[PDB]
């Protein structure tokens, strides 16, 4: 019962608002987008950010807010941030990926200040009894 | 020591 709070096990699809599945061209080394998680199986990565001449900014068809399951078969689903961060950062210019993301949680609190452990509390989640 | 923190992703 009261169910709301932020559903969890990894499934895309338990995910709301828009499941979409757009590839990114690693453009100029890397992306152009700053996801705050993938700290742990159990915390997956968010898009807080787009960076503006990032893949995501340019292709438009990813926006803030998306919510990173995974990419180009890569289960970075849950991806601790080394691990992940290790992937992102070591790719090339003129690359591609296929990004399995789920959008629909708009950005509400700042992941992007610190000195907390960042649980930014989402709103447009279920608030079931 | 502290688990849930969303971790700062530049990428």
């Amino acid at each position: 019962g009261a169910m709301g709070k932020p559903f969890f096990t990894r499934n895309p699809s338990e995910l709301k608002g828009k499941f979409i599945h757009t590839k990114l061209r690693k453009s100029s080394r890397g992306f152009g987008f700053t996801v705050v998680g993938g700290d742990e199986p159990d915390e997956f990565l968010q898009i807080k950010s787009l960076v503006l001449d990032g893949p995501a900014a340019l292709d438009g068809k990813m926006e803030t807010g998306d919510v990173i399951v995974s990419v180009n078969d890569t289960c970075v689903l849950g991806h601790t941030h080394a691990q992940v961060v290790k992937i992102f950062q070591s790719i090339p210019i003129g690359a591609s990926v296929d990004l399995e993301l789920c959008r629909g949680y708009p950005l509400p609190f700042d992941p992007d200040d610190p000195n907390t452990s960042l649980v930014t509390s989402v709103a447009i989640l279920d608030k079931e009894p | 020591r502290s688990s849930r923190t969303r971790r700062e992703t530049q990428v």
